């Protein structure tokens, strides 16, 4: 949150976190309202950037084996 | 707007210069209404214009970009 | 008489190609069989029943009992066949249903041809057949009885099949012959020797001799081509080279007397290369007065797969230094036991795509680039310095460059500065490194090799696959993978150590060891790929070249040669760059005229100065568009260049979209 200024989302969801104590219904609705708030969406970019993004990485070997 | 965003790579492919993170690939937010000409019928709404991708189809480097 | 070469043979193309001098037999009464269609019949063959029984019912076969097949439709169209405008019925048939073949308008209706039609055989016409459950061994067994035999199905070895009916109802000796395929039936028969099991090209006789040698070994009669040669007395293509192998011993003559040190062998030199260099069985001494090989042996050695002794039958890797535990300075060459063609156009080369050559650090890389340069067979440049990309230009446009970046690797290990004692603390007195230590400093080596100098490479090798296409050296084979190299990619070795040739060289730029310890970090750094034998490369890039001034030296430089380049219109405001350049002979090039340059699309970016001396050039650079230019399309007669820059023939240019076009006389 600090790094994107949302320190003041941030800190607002632990102290409310912080308040449930029970396992009942409220505190499972609680992180049900929690999840919900997320944005869905679909992102788009271009075929000729997702490919240059994801098909140009490759493992690395920190202990191959020998010859 | 959107010219500082794209370059064209070598081999003549259009691609997008990071400015945040590697993976900052996916569209960016520029004004977009200077690339506009309005439809018939109505005038407050228009369309990509025909002579940028004419051009582009031709073989310009801006209009490539734009289109 | 009847012998048995390992090669392809047919009566029409292997008198033309000779096939018979080409092993080494001085040579009318040699009449050559057509045994192109049982390789093809035996391919269909094998992948039904298992091999041996059909390599051992294909051994017990003579080639002088000259047959055919005959194949029927199954049943059903057989009797319609019989049915039908032919009444030529054999006299086998039964006397009922050849009567109730003769009538008209026959139907399901009638239970008399019906009842007899439902209880009749083939096989009660026909004998021998060979149904589709039958051995292989009667088939052949069977077939060598009585000059024709009845089949029910395709899958037969042999002879030659011939059908029946029409498709509608279907779902000359002499006296030396020569085939390829040993036969046992006669007692007299014969198989020859020069070449062993290793070295057959065609991956069928290949596994069909090692058969035969496996059980039948003791009953061939097996002769030499010395011995051929004496009982027979008392278009012209390229990529098919002669090969044979040097049997050689390292002699150590000191002052008067000599003695022999080992006993090498050389298995895959040219024989054209042998013949114009002139050497014969003599001794050779093989340094200069520096102590380099002289030029000669070491394009020998460069032009082989291989060298290992003969009383073991390990790998020997010569000594390139002059440091005496071993040194060889004399050779005396002693003979040449193995003789036969290669293809040397390979199986990865498919496409006219950039060659990247994977060799290790310290091959021999500052001899072989003087020497390539200054090749010159016809009037045309085979590989020059200017096409040449070394594995060194990839990492140096770099502030401070990746040997000296990994130079400074010290920093960062407990006990460790001043990088001599970094190498003190990796090798011992041996100079073989401690197995942990290396990984320890590989583990630091790793993120520097990858997310440093890979894009680095990507984007050199983009700009490279631009600005033409050329050959690039290269350390390990991650090297080409991680960074996306386009291109073919050929794993590379020489016949000779390459650790000590990181002593010999001085102005290495730091330290001494630190660079053997650099090759281990590439040597480690690599996959575990087989590499291949650096006369893979060379004999494709040579004796194609030279086998082409043969036939076509001074015909005329105008109409034997050809270009293919991209070509722009005229119109524009301020045009033909070459891609590749053909010699041929007459015919070739008039073959070559049609096979339209039509789909194949570029985008030439033409902008440049004049540079040099040489008439009016831009130094343009083409991206390939479409699919890229297949080898079968330029030929198998006519040899081409394999890298080329680009120019074509002041003002500006932009965006063409180019197409090409074949240029001739």
């Amino acid at each position: 949150g600090e790094k994107y200024g949302l320190s003041s989302v941030v800190s607002e969801l632990r102290r409310r976190t912080k308040t449930y104590s029970k396992h009942d219904f409220t505190s499972v609705r609680y992180i049900r309202d929690a999840m919900a708030c997320t944005s869905g969406i679909f992102l788009v970019r271009t075929p000729t950037e997702t490919v240059l993004q994801e098909y140009t990485q490759s493992p690395e070997i920190k202990v191959p084996i020998p010859q | 707007s959107h010219d500082s965003y794209y370059y064209i790579d070598a081999l003549n492919r259009v691609r997008r210069k990071t400015y945040q993170g590697p993976d900052d690939v996916y569209v960016p937010n520029c004004s977009i209404v200077e690339l506009l000409e309005p439809h018939e019928t109505l005038t407050s709404y228009g369309r990509l214009s025909e002579a940028i991708e004419n051009r582009a189809k031709d073989g310009d480097s801006q209009a490539r970009i734009a289109t | 008489a009847y012998i048995a070469v390992p090669a392809v043979v047919d009566s029409r193309s292997s008198e033309a190609i000779g096939l018979l001098e080409s092993f080494g037999v001085d040579a009318n009464d040699v009449s050559y069989q057509d045994h192109d269609y049982v390789v093809d019949q035996l391919q269909y063959m094998l992948d039904g029943y298992e091999a041996g029984d059909v390599i051992d019912a294909l051994v017990y076969r003579n080639w002088l009992h000259h047959s055919v097949y005959c194949l029927l439709p199954p049943k059903s169209q057989l009797l319609e066949y019989w049915k039908s405008n032919p009444s030529v019925i054999p006299d086998n048939v039964d006397r009922r249903l050849r009567k109730r073949l003769m009538l008209k308008k026959d139907l399901r209706k009638d239970d008399e041809y019906n009842q007899l039609a439902r209880a009749f055989k083939i096989s009660d016409v026909y004998a021998p057949l060979i149904s589709s459950t039958t051995s292989p061994m009667t088939m052949i067994q069977n077939l060598n009885q009585g000059e024709i035999v009845y089949t029910t199905t395709d899958r037969v070895i042999g002879a030659r099949v011939l059908l029946y009916a029409p498709r509608k109802y279907y779902a000359p000796h002499s006296r030396f012959n020569v085939g390829t395929f040993p036969s046992i039936a006669t007692p007299k028969c014969s198989v020859m020797s020069g070449v062993d099991i290793e070295s057959i090209p065609n991956e069928f006789i290949k596994l069909f001799y090692q058969r035969v040698k496996s059980i039948h070994a003791n009953i061939l009669n097996d002769i030499s081509p010395q011995i051929v040669s004496d009982m027979i007395n008392r278009h012209v293509d390229v990529y098919r080279v002669d090969v044979v192998n040097v049997l050689f011993e390292v002699v150590d003559v000191a002052d008067g007397l000599r003695s022999v040190s080992r006993k090498l062998i050389m298995h895959t030199v040219p024989v054209c290369i042998l013949e114009l260099l002139g050497i014969e069985i003599a001794d050779y001494c093989i340094r200069q007065e520096d102590g380099m090989f002289t030029d000669w042996f070491l394009l020998l050695t460069m032009l082989s797969d291989g060298l290992t002794d003969r009383r073991t039958h390990c790998q020997y890797l010569i000594n390139p230094s002059s440091m005496p535990p071993d040194v060889i300075l004399n050779i005396s060459i002693t003979g040449f036991i193995n003789r036969h063609t290669i293809d040397v156009m390979p199986d990865v080369y498919d496409f006219i795509k950039p060659i990247g050559a994977v060799l290790p650090k310290g091959s021999f890389k500052s001899t072989i680039m003087r020497v390539l340069d200054s090749i010159s067979v016809l009037g045309v440049k085979i590989m020059p310095r200017a096409h040449v990309v070394d594995s060194d230009e990839v990492g140096e446009q770099m502030e401070p460059t990746f040997e000296h970046a990994v130079m400074e690797i010290y920093k960062g290990i407990a006990g460790v500065d001043s990088l001599d004692d970094l190498t003190k603390w990796v090798l011992n007195s041996d100079l073989v490194p401690h197995d942990d230590r290396l990984g320890q400093l590989f583990q630091a080596f790793l993120p520097l090799a990858k997310d440093l100098l890979a894009p680095m490479a990507r984007q050199f090798y983009d700009n490279s696959m631009s600005e033409g296409r050329l050959l690039t050296f290269a350390h390990a084979d991650s090297e080409l993978l991680n960074a996306n190299y386009f291109g073919h990619l050929l794993r590379l070795k020489i016949p000779y150590i390459t650790e000590v040739n990181l002593m010999i060289r001085k102005n290495r730029e730091g330290g001494e060891l630190f660079q053997l310890v650099l090759s281990y970090l590439y040597k480690m750094y690599a996959t575990s790929a087989q590499p291949k034998w650096f006369g893979s490369l060379l004999r494709l890039l040579i004796c194609p070249w030279l086998h082409m001034e043969k036939l076509i030296g001074e015909a005329d430089p105008a109409s034997t040669s050809a270009e293919i380049g991209w070509h722009v219109p005229r119109e524009q405001l301020m045009g033909f760059i070459p891609y590749v350049s053909i010699r041929a002979p007459r015919l070739v090039i008039e073959e070559l005229m049609e096979k339209n340059w039509g789909q194949y699309h570029a985008q030439v970016i033409v902008t440049d100065q004049l540079v040099v001396g040489e008439p009016r050039r831009v130094s343009a650079k083409a991206v390939i568009k479409g699919n890229h230019l297949p080898v079968k399309l330029i030929s198998r007669f006519a040899c081409f260049t394999l890298t080329s820059k680009y120019e074509m023939r002041t003002g500006r240019g932009a965006a063409y979209n180019a197409r090409l076009a074949f240029r001739s006389d």
